[PDB]
């Protein structure tokens, strides 16, 4: 299949880049989940050579940087919360960084490469690795406090899922097709079901809403689940490894073959669907000032309308392409190119 | 076109005669892979004998 | 002549004098099977008879050779032991 | 290359070659039709003349692969004894060399397994279908194959006389003795038989071998 | 309601006897409703009918049915990256094949199971579509068309633990490869299933060969990108301590070889635990006991370790079993060659205990022979006895004959003719034999060999050649340059041992040399011999009888006979004139091969090859001249003409005979020469040194099955021919001949096919050091050798 051309967009507004910030080089070509985190006015980005900086979120200029290196290897979503900056490798070792200086709080190996966003939740750092494994870390001193086993198909995609908590649970998918719920006391099973169809069906990160499980797996259902049996309330055949957006009372995702849609909440019954950007590697959506905004590997973001799904701004950001996940927080969107630069778009 | 190929020579081949075991003593009991039993010799052989295929409809 | 070179040759079965102590009169065909292994030769012409045969020739030194026949019954028991231990 | 008529005419036509003498063709005609209607009325024949052209063509392992099929395919066929006989022919040919027999070489001393599996081919044919047209002349090629054996074994009891290894010379005779009682190697092996009995000085057996030379020879 | 009979239609050739046979009704029979249902929906079942539908009476009932078409060929098309044979057997194995009907729908499975093909060979982004065409008759021709994606290759390979060794050293052993140096032309990153777990092994036993004896795998996972473009392997293991090996304890039943097997597992004090030299340890005492006889001992070995003091107590269990004896020796695949040209290499003999070493000697003696392409041994216990063994070789013949035939440039002198045919197994009788002959318009040439190295059954080699030769410059005795000679030969040779043989000969020669041209070293050796002939006219004539007493010597151990891998061969040759004699002289050569094998499988060779030779006359008298060695040409030094290496001729001014104008003389006085004239024709000499570095190579584009007839190979190639009685004080205006140190040099590259003629060699050398009229030949054509 060839890649679907540039589509001709005329701009209803003009897209600029707030400023711009190189972060050492990057992850190149290596599939990964790093991509910069947002807190009090500063950006925290790494590569996977091992860098980490702290960046002014309203200027980019430099607060202190740091270098954990032998490669580190750093491939784990850069996560922040009270005062840590989290960051797992596939050396299988998680680190916690303070904030202010940027000094190691303390290290702790793990079960496998930590490929997944590092999830903060209850005083624990939960942690899924691509043996299979999920953990769980005290916040405070680093130990792990509890495993959870499962099960590893012989083929896999890479990546991880990463959990959600509500109501003292982790939901968190699984490499075999299976969405599982754990009890964060001590990591005990609460329920387990398979999302897939009668081959690859790896897992997304899960959400949940008014006591429904939404979960998406790569060839397999999107399907909401009960939260407290896990019973199937409702399917659909579409299928995808990027993460979806829930809002209000629709359902935003872009499928495996980068198509855009959109979902009725209950039901999911299809809305509108986007197909000018098939085959152009998409990155997961976004919401941001009303509209939808997707990275593509060619280093082009653009705009879609939540209304009826037509484009409305087309923007070329850098030449390196889009691979991770962009941020939109407190006002600010930011994205992160392959070769390491960090984008403040506006 | 219609014979074997190769050659007659096979049928030159001497008759082959059995041994006489002298008193007193037995010759080795022969084994039975190469005993060639008795046939009828109405046959055609050599150059004589058709081997087109059997016609059978 | 004594300049060409050749190559060990060795024939029969291996006799140690240890292994050649073990039989006894009365033994059964099998029992002596077992102390020395398969006789090579044996009588083809209608006596039941075993012949155990240690020749060894060196490239140019003298050949030797040790021989024992034993000679069994009707029933396969061993009536006679024959030992020729050089020549 | 054949064209796409039905297999009647292209049948015919395989008849027609087969009858003028170009093997090949025919086996370009035969091919066709095994390849492109199994199991058709004409598919017997077929493989029988595949046999017979692949034979005439001297393409002995197609023509083994073309048997062992039919028989493995056909257990019992009312033409069964031909391709028996075909078997044993197409393996008493692999016993040949053609550059050897002009010069007059004696083959017998050359590795003897084709001539044993003729051998065995026609001695199954004669005891199998003894009122068919081609047991006398496997009997009479059973007879040849018997004393090409036993020359083999004479060739290897010879060898061993000149290297003074006596034991597997009085060996190779004795199974001379078993298995080729009644050809004329047995009995040119005698004397090498008692001479290597009186070279390890056994000579209760070497008088035997002589008694049987005495009564045999005449 | 009855079937008052069959009827059918729209069918042709499926039959209706056996539709009878199959439906659960028949002619007839007494139906209903039920059983007419029954009746459909079984001839829908039938596979080979497309659909049915019926027509009932009020009596009876008649149905009609279509054929479903039967498939008359099946085609592909692209499909490059692999060959249709495999595809062709999968799709047959999946139920469609030539002759046989297919439903419409069945293309949806077909698809699948053809795309998971590639999708296990390592794409898996293909994709396949099918397309079916009607024929005149009810048949259907299968168009099938392969869309092949992008090949996946490795992304990383990661190794969790690992904190005794980088993952760089580690990863640098495996054959799966994530990064590929600049300067690689083959090997690719593509990913291979079964080719992980050798890697997997690999691993481990690099470990296990460190001490490392509790090193274990936990788990590997491989995985795709999204894109499925990429590939991530990712080990766990854990390493834990190394242990040092405490001692070894043997026990069993030793059959009386206690001490050697001792010697056998004998350790330093303090040695690290080593997997690979335990290893080595067992199957040395196997090799051990196979000696003696003992083909089939159990030789098991249990290590035991103690956590506390981290080291390993071995203990070895043995149990030799019987001794086995050799009942009968066999050999397949000699279509050829006699059943005695095989066994007398034998080293077992037939009635006598087992030596596995004797049987490893026949078969390298086998080897040696180069009758063979190659040769394997089977050691098969024979059914139903406890201590007796057959041995079989299996061989495949090869060409052993080499026709060597070719025409000589058509220049003035004529069409010149060379012809002759050299087999060293005649007939399957293991004899050498030769013929050479060659005609042109001045020389006619005949040479005969034959030899049977088995003359006895010890191996004694007896042989014999005779030769002629007539140069005639032309049709006429009007005082022109004529030589003629013709001579015997007759060796014996014997081995002194295994490898070691011996040579000794006699010979006859005689030579007639008539109106030669008045040159320098020719007449120095005409001196020698106490002749005067005039230097200023060509009438002059010289004759001799010479016999001589021949040596010889030859080392052999390579390991095979017409590709050496491994080995050397040196060979001696020498020559001594008998009193009587009218020329009195010695003669030696020397010729050297080495090969060295730098790769385990042997692929990668190095060969080192040398040849020497010195002569000299004994009396006052001097070495004949047509003694001389030469070098030059594709025997020698591949860059340069064949003989011209080495001294020039010197020419004095003389009259030449049968002169005519429009034709090129040397110092011919009707020329107007006055002194001594330079040439560049080349006379050889009595001194001879030649060297060549070769290195053997894989042959890039050659299939594995024909590896075995090709030989590619790069070369470095020098030598010197040089005469030790030049006198370079007379001759001072003049090279002086007597100096060895000039040095020929050239390098190439050669071609070796093993033709259905005989062995061809194709070269092409540059000279690239060179002296004063040499000849340059830079690419060259052979046949033999």
């Amino acid at each position: 299949v060839k890649m679907s051309p540039l589509p001709t967009v005329e701009n209803q507004f003009t897209p600029t880049t707030a400023w711009s910030t190189s972060v050492g080089s990057g992850i190149g070509n290596f599939y990964s989940n790093l991509h910069p985190a947002l807190a009090d006015n500063v950006v925290y980005a790494a590569d996977r050579a091992g860098l980490v900086k702290a960046l002014n979120a309203d200027d980019g200029k430099e607060i202190w940087s740091v270098s954990l290196a032998e490669p580190a290897l750093l491939s784990g979503g850069v996560t922040v919360s009270g005062g840590h900056v989290y960051i797992g490798s596939e050396k299988a070792q998680v680190y916690a960084l303070n904030t202010s200086d940027g000094t190691v709080a303390w290290q702790t190996k793990v079960a496998g490469e930590a490929l997944s966003r590092p999830v903060v939740s209850d005083g624990l750092v939960l942690i899924h690795t691509s043996n299979g494994q999920l953990q769980a870390l005290n916040e405070a001193d680093g130990a792990v406090k509890w495993t959870v086993n499962l099960d590893m198909p012989s083929l896999s995609l890479r990546g991880e899922s990463a959990p959600t908590t509500a109501f003292g649970a982790a939901v968190v998918g699984g490499d075999n097709g299976r969405v599982s719920a754990v009890l964060m006391e001590q990591g005990q099973m609460i329920w387990q079901q398979r999302i897939s169809q009668a081959l690859s069906d790896v897992d997304t990160t899960p959400v949940v809403v008014n006591g429904v499980v939404f979960a998406l797996a790569y060839n397999g259902n999107l399907t909401a689940l009960d939260l407290r049996s896990g019973q199937i309330m409702w399917k659909r055949e579409l299928g995808s490894v990027n993460d979806f957006i829930v809002d209000g009372n629709r359902i935003y995702l872009v499928d495996q073959n980068d198509r855009v849609m959109a979902l009725t909440i209950d039901g999911g019954v299809t809305l509108w669907t986007q197909s000018d950007l098939l085959h152009r590697l998409l990155t997961s959506p976004v919401l941001y000032n009303g509209n939808l905004v997707v990275g593509d590997s060619e280093g082009y973001l653009h705009w879609i309308n939540v209304e009826d799904g037509r484009f409305v701004a087309q923007q070329k950001v850098d030449s390196s392409g889009f691979q991770t996940e962009p941020v939109a927080a407190d006002g600010k969107l930011l994205i992160q190119a392959k070769d390491g630069t960090v984008y403040s778009i506006t | 076109k219609r014979q074997v190929s190769g050659d007659e020579a096979y049928l030159e081949a001497a008759p082959l005669a059995e041994l006489h075991a002298p008193a007193g003593m037995i010759l080795p009991v022969t084994s039975g892979d190469y005993a060639i039993p008795v046939t009828n010799g109405s046959g055609a052989v050599g150059k004589a004998l058709d081997i087109r295929p059997p016609a059978q409809p | 002549e004594r300049v060409v070179y050749r190559p060990d040759i060795n024939q029969g079965n291996y006799l140690t004098a240890n292994d050649v102590s073990k039989i006894r009169v009365g033994m059964t065909q099998q029992q002596v099977a077992y102390a020395l292994g398969t006789p090579l030769m044996s009588d083809p012409f209608g006596t039941n008879t075993w012949f155990y045969v240690f020749r060894q020739q060196p490239g140019h030194e003298g050949v030797t050779q040790q021989t024992l026949t034993l000679t069994f019954n009707s029933s396969g028991v061993l009536t006679n032991i024959d030992n020729k231990p050089a020549l | 290359e054949v064209p796409d008529n039905p297999p009647n005419e292209i049948y015919a036509t395989a008849q027609q070659k087969l009858q003028d003498g170009n093997w090949r063709q025919a086996i370009t005609q035969l091919e066709a039709l095994d390849n492109r209607y199994p199991f058709g009325p004409y598919s017997q024949q077929v493989q029988l003349d595949l046999i017979y052209a692949y034979y005439k063509n001297a393409d002995l392992p197609l023509a083994q692969a073309a048997i062992d099929r039919f028989i493995r395919l056909n257990p019992t066929h009312p033409n069964i004894d031909y391709v028996m006989y075909m078997r044993g022919l197409t393996n008493m040919a692999l016993d040949d060399s053609a550059l050897q027999g002009f010069f007059g070489v004696d083959r017998s001393d050359r590795d003897p397994q084709h001539a044993r599996a003729a051998f065995s081919d026609f001695s199954k044919l004669v005891r199998g279908y003894p009122n068919s047209q081609y047991t006398t002349d496997a009997t009479k090629r059973l007879v040849f194959l018997k004393d090409r054996l036993a020359k083999y074994e004479y060739s290897v009891a010879e060898y061993y006389t000149e290297r003074g290894a006596w034991v597997a010379v009085v060996n190779r005779v004795e199974g001379m003795l078993r298995d080729y009682p009644d050809t004329q190697a047995t009995r040119d092996a005698l004397p090498l038989m008692e001479n290597a009995y009186r070279q390890m000085q056994m000579n209760a057996q070497a008088e035997k071998v002589a008694k049987i030379i005495a009564a045999n020879s005449s | 309601f009855v079937v008052k009979d069959i009827h059918f239609e729209g069918l042709q050739r499926v039959a209706v006897g056996a539709a009878l046979l199959s439906m659960p009704v028949r002619t007839g029979d007494t139906v209903n409703d039920e059983d007419i249902s029954n009746t459909i929906r079984a001839l829908f079942a039938t596979g080979n009918f497309e659909d049915v539908r019926v027509l009932r009476d009020g009596d009876t009932l008649l149905v009609q049915v279509k054929e479903r078409p039967t498939i008359a060929s099946i085609t592909f098309s692209g499909n490059k990256s692999v060959k249709d044979d495999m595809l062709k057997q999968n799709l047959e194995a999946s139920g469609v094949r030539v002759g046989e009907s297919l439903d419409r729908t069945t293309i949806a499975d077909i698809e699948k199971g053809l795309e998971d093909f590639y999708y296990s060979v390592g794409k898996y982004s293909a994709s396949v579509k099918a397309v079916v065409t009607p024929l005149p008759r009810n048949r259907v021709d299968l168009k099938l068309v392969f869309q092949e994606g992008v090949s996946a290759e490795i992304q990383q390979i990661n190794i969790v633990g690992n904190h005794a060794f980088t993952t760089d050293e580690l990863i640098s052993h495996f054959q799966l490869r994530d990064e590929v140096p600049w300067w690689n032309v083959v090997g690719d990153r593509k990913y291979q299933k079964q080719k992980l777990a050798g890697d997997l092994e690999t691993l481990r036993s690099y470990y296990l060969d460190r001490g490392y004896a509790r090193f274990n795998i936990d788990s590997t996972q491989v995985s795709l990108t999204p894109d499925k473009k990429g590939i991530y392997v990712t080990v766990n293991i854990t390493e834990g301590d190394q242990y040092k090996l405490s001692g070894v304890e043997v026990s069993g039943n030793l059959a009386g070889h206690s001490a050697e097997i001792e010697q056998l597992t004998k350790i330093e004090p303090g040695e690290l635990y080593n997997g690979t030299k335990v290893t080595k340890m067992e199957d040395d005492i196997k090799k051990l006991l196979g000696r003696y006889g003992y083909a089939y001992p159990r030789v098991q070995s249990m290590p035991e370790i103690n956590d506390a003091d981290k080291t390993v107590k071995l203990r070895v269990n043995v149990d030799a079993g019987n001794r086995f004896y050799v009942r009968k020796i066999r050999f397949e695949g000699n279509d050829t060659s006699k059943d005695a040209v095989l066994r007398r290499e034998m080293r077992q003999m037939e009635g006598a205990w087992l030596g596995s070493d004797l049987v490893d000697q026949g078969k390298e003696r086998l080897n040696r022979l180069g009758f063979f392409e190659t040769v394997d041994t089977d050691t098969q216990r024979v059914p139903g006895s406890p201590d007796q063994v057959d041995v079989v070789y299996k061989v495949k013949e090869r060409n052993t004959g080499s026709f060597n035939f070719g025409i000589g440039y058509g220049t003035e002198s004529g069409v010149s003719f060379q012809a002759g045919v050299q087999q060293d197994n005649w007939l399957g009788t293991g004899y050498a034999v030769g013929i050479n002959g060659t005609k042109n318009d001045y020389q006619t040439y005949a040479e005969l060999s034959v030899t049977n190295p088995y003359f006895t059954v010890d191996g004694v080699s007896l042989g014999g050649r005779l030769f002629y030769n007539d140069f005639q410059a032309d049709d006429a005795d009007l005082s022109d340059y004529t030589n003629k000679s013709y001579g015997t030969d007759v060796t014996l040779g014997f081995p002194i041992n295994e490898y070691n043989s011996l040579r000794a000969g006699l010979g006859y020669v005689h030579n007639s040399l008539s109106n030669m041209q008045p040159q320098v070293a020719m007449w120095r050796y005409l001196y020698s011999m106490g002749e005067h002939p005039s230097t200023s006219d060509q009438d002059n004539s010289f004759k001799t009888d010479d016999f001589t007493f021949n040596y010889g010597w030859t080392y052999n151990k390579l390991d095979r006979g017409y590709f050496p891998t491994d080995g050397s061969r040196v060979n001696l040759t020498g020559k001594v004139t008998i009193p009587g004699s009218d020329n009195e002289y010695y003669k030696v050569t020397l010729d050297t091969a080495t090969y060295v094998p730098i790769d385990d499988d042997h692929k990668w060779v190095v060969l080192g090859r040398t040849r020497w030779g010195y002569g000299d006359g004994l009396g006052g008298k001097e070495m004949p001249f047509y003694e001389n060695f030469y070098a030059g040409g594709s025997s020698t030094v591949r860059g340069f003409q064949s003989n011209t290496i080495g001294p020039k001729a010197v020419y004095f001014p003389h009259q030449a005979s049968n002169y005519d104008p429009d034709y090129d003389y040397e110092c011919a006085t009707q020329d107007g020469a006055k002194d001594l004239c330079k040439s560049d024709d080349a006379v050889g000499g009595n001194a001879m040194a030649v060297a060549s570095l070769e290195f053997i190579t894989p042959t890039p584009f050659i299939s594995d099955k024909y590896a075995n007839s090709v030989r590619t190979s790069f070369f470095w190639d020098m030598g010197t021919v040089w005469d030790t009685n030049w006198d370079s004080s007379q001759y001072s205006g003049y090279p002086d001949y007597s100096d060895p140190s000039n040095i020929r040099m050239s390098a190439g590259i050669a071609l070796q096919w093993m033709s259905p003629l005989g062995p061809l060699v194709f070269s092409y050398a540059q000279p690239f050091k060179k002296y004063d009229g040499d000849k340059a030949e830079q690419f060259q054509f052979n046949i033999g050798k």
